[PDB]
Parts: structure tokens; C-alpha cells; sequence
């Protein structure tokens, strides 16, 4: 037999042409404790690239983000999209 | 029904976890309070498990990987991961579809196996603990 530990996983922002730069930048302060300046810095390379890292996180983690961050999406009416990936 | 004794392990792993500030109450935080549930707690010595290596790989994990919450943010608190969420709601799943209804650390320990990629999971079957291993010794006893 083979075992190994479950992996870690890379919470993304996907871009969007709805969803304001102000709320992606409230989204990644509030939910991944960025300071202005790495949030807006974080928020232009979801312009520019289509997407970006917000973290890297244990599965069970990333999953529970990725659901706090749609949620609250969708609550003030913007397709944020946040999504998850094995690191 | 959660009996009072797993009732007891839920929130004080709760009130630990919030006075550590961690952003989750995760599956992890869970596990290491059933060490000390005697249901469970009796399932994992009939299966030979050394309780307190596992308890230091569990306390080492969620120090290391748990999100602590900003001394700042005070309008945010202590959530439980979705993994979380879906093992209590497995373990009244699981007693319910016996026609039972009362649910103990144990049942509790049966639910974290089928969440494969918590690190708890993973830790149980490090220590070759299987889910049968568990419902056996809930039904037939050591
Ligand atoms: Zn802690």
C-alpha cells in the first residue's frame, strides 16, 4: 500500500467586466488580510493576467474560502469568481 | 440528537479555537477534541492508537495551517470549515439511517473518514485505523 497527505491547493480571482476594481480589493482585504497597497497590486493582475493567486491553502481551507468569497459575491450582485486548484 | 458528552468536546473545541483566534474550526480542531471524548477516545485505544502522537501531529497541523484571524478584524469571527459542517451532518446522517437517533464522539469519528482530503483523514490512517475499524468496534465492541 501507498499513502500520502492530502495537498495543498492556490485560491484564485478570476477576472470579470462587471465586478468594480474597489470590490476586489474590499474582497481580497477582508477575506485574505491584504493591506491596500498588495490588495490593489493583487487586483491589477487579475485585470491584466485574467486571474491571480490570492493564497495557498490546506484543501479544507481553500474550499471554505472559495465558498466565503462567492457567497459574499453574490450577495452585492457582482460574478466574482473565486476558485480553487491543487498547488 | 448530539449527546451531551460530544456536545461538550463541539464547544469547547469551538472556544478554544476562538481564543487562539483562528479563522476555522476545522476538521483538525474536531479530531483533537474527540481524543478526549471518551467515546471516541475508547474506539482509537481498541484500535492501538498511540493518543498522544496523534495528538501532537494534530496541535503541530493546526498551528501551522489555520488562518489566524487580525488582532484588527473584530466584525469577522471563528467559522467552522465546510468539512467541518459535512461530518456532523454525515454522523446524524449515518445514526439516523441505522433508525437511531442518538449521536456520540464515535459516529462522529466514522464521518471524518469520508472527508479524504482532510489532513484528519489522513492522520487516522497513518495510524492504520480504518472507517470499518470504527463501526466494528461501535457494533461488536474490542
Ligand atoms: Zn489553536
Amino acid at each position: 500500500d501507498a499513502l500520502k497527505p492530502p495537498s495543498m491547493y492556490k485560491v484564485i480571482l478570476v477576472n470579470d467586466d462587471y465586478t468594480p476594481m474597489e470590490f476586489v480589493i474590499d474582497v481580497l482585504q477582508k477575506f485574505f488580510s491584504y493591506d491596500v497597497e498588495r490588495a490593489t497590486q493583487l487586483m491589477l493582475a487579475v485585470h491584466y493576467q485574467g486571474k491571480a493567486i490570492c493564497g495557498v491553502f490546506t484543501a479544507e481551507v481553500a474550499e471554505t474560502k472559495v465558498a466565503m468569497v462567492n457567497k459574499y459575491a453574490r450577495e452585492n450582485e457582482h460574478p466574482l469568481l473565486c476558485t480553487l486548484e491543487k498547488a | 440528537m448530539l449527546n451531551q458528552e460530544l456536545e461538550l468536546s463541539l464547544n469547547m473545541a469551538f472556544a478554544r479555537a476562538r481564543e487562539h483566534r483562528h479563522e476555522f474550526m476545522t476538521v483538525e480542531h474536531l479530531l483533537l477534541a474527540l481524543l478526549s471524548n471518551p467515546s471516541a477516545r475508547e474506539a482509537l485505544e481498541a484500535c492501538s492508537v498511540d493518543l498522544v502522537a496523534l495528538r501532537q501531529e494534530l496541535e503541530a497541523f493546526i498551528e501551522q495551517t489555520t488562518p489566524v484571524l487580525p488582532a484588527s478584524e473584530e466584525e469577522r469571527d471563528t467559522q467552522p470549515t465546510l468539512s467541518f459542517q459535512r461530518v456532523l451532518q454525515r454522523a446524524v446522517f449515518h445514526v439516523q439511517s441505522s433508525g437511531r437517533n442518538e449521536v456520540t464522539g464515535a459516529n462522529v469519528l466514522v464521518a471524518i473518514f469520508s472527508e479524504q482530503e482532510s489532513q484528519a483523514a489522513y492522520l487516522l490512517r497513518k495510524h492504520e485505523v480504518s472507517r470499518l475499524d470504527v463501526v466494528n468496534f461501535i457494533s461488536h465492541g474490542t
